[PDB]
């Protein structure tokens, strides 16, 4: 028997209670990150350690800027909430 | 055995929920950008060789009914499942077009006892929403 | 510009 | 500028909205499960692997066994939540 | 990448131990905590940890250890690491008195308030009830 | 026995 709770991974955007940040060009922080190091990485590296880079990448190389001071030079941390039991990889031997 | 089971003949489904516009009654504001993500998102998940399902624009019943329609599916012959979900949202909560959705509504389907053909198989939930009003300011490096 | 989800 | 909800790890022994199990004699299910992974694989593994290990002990080696039907045969899960923007190793090298 | 750990010392282990509740929590006495508390200080221990081990705190001690965990001065450890062994709620702690918000200990070390840990991995290991839900599991 | 926190 199993947790029916058990295998679920949630890859938030954000951290609870915070704002999550869009460009409107080039579309969200974290997606756009997501995206870039599944690219870079789904040949080699187990998710929790690609979506640990994606934490990283949107901590350190993005900034808000906006024309309103109140959401101007705003950062962002995203939030891996994991109830795996297992590894995970997006390939096989 | 620490490493899930990737070798069934499909990776699996990954549903990818696009909401852009929002009903004047909700009040929410037009999400630029988040085209860019849904297609950025179809083509990283095809490249993973998952079959991708992008939907546009769905109320908040039109979420509901489609995720407990997929989670009546058969995924036997799948390794995993993935849906992704762009929108507003608050904590705990996606938006419809036309209103708010508990997120563990949606993730409910999907659990252990409720879809047998996915027990045991990772269940990956991507969330690009807010979670609330809090502003980080960060701290110089 | 970044707008807020 | 890094954000200031960056660098945090939270080890939950359950999952959000659920009761955590104690054995009245053996301790916690889930410190049992922690303390014994990081003597197996500290010396080697990433935390979060360690981490996902315990996940899978507690998932899969525990059932309540309770005088009360309504406590007794019931499961549960660890939630990992990470807000970490690079990889744990307790040791170096 | 990965973090940093061979500053000098690994850092603190703070493991706080509450067994006996008022009467007014309901919480009936933690049996079976002390063997955690006692594993988790070998286990840390054996990892370079400075484990400081604290039993049966009221939430006011609990806040008071916390804020001055966080003034010292960690510039010479990696890490940072503390453990909640106690009654909780979604998001909460309990004192040996009542309860308090999780996020009120943790807001001690965010990266602006705690200058000697930014950058540092903060690890939070919580063994407390998130509500009252029960998981009655699936064959396999 | 088991018992909840």
């Amino acid at each position: 028997k199993i947790p029916v709770e058990a295998d679920f991974l949630y890859a938030y955007s954000t951290a609870p209670g915070y704002y999550s940040w869009r460009n409107s060009k080039d579309g969200s922080w974290f997606i756009q990150s997501l995206c870039a190091m599944l690219k870079q990485y789904a040949d080699k590296l187990e998710f929790m350690h690609i979506l640990t880079r994606v934490n990283r990448k949107v901590a350190t190389e993005f900034e808000s800027f906006s024309f309103d001071a109140t959401f101007h030079a705003k950062k962002q941390i995203p939030c891996i909430v994991s109830m795996l039991t297992k590894e995970l990889y997006f390939y096989h031997h | 055995d620490n490493s899930y089971k990737m070798d069934y003949p499909e990776m699996g489904l990954c549903i990818i929920i696009n909401n852009k516009n929002f009903h004047k009654s909700t009040g929410m504001t037009s999400r630029s950008g988040t085209d860019v993500d849904a297609a950025n998102l179809r083509e990283t998940f095809r490249n993973l060789k998952y079959e991708v399902r992008n939907k546009n624009d769905l109320t908040r019943e039109e979420i509901v009914e489609l995720m407990r329609d997929v989670s009546k599916e058969d995924h036997s012959k799948r390794s995993s499942f993935v849906c992704v979900l762009l929108s507003h949202g608050e904590e705990g909560i996606i938006f419809g077009t036309n209103g708010p959705v508990d997120l563990k509504k949606i993730t409910n389907f999907f659990r252990g006892d409720r879809c047998r053909s996915l027990t045991g198989k990772p269940k990956l939930f991507i969330i690009q929403a807010c979670r609330g009003t809090e502003l980080d300011c960060g701290i110089e490096t | 510009l970044d707008e807020s989800d």
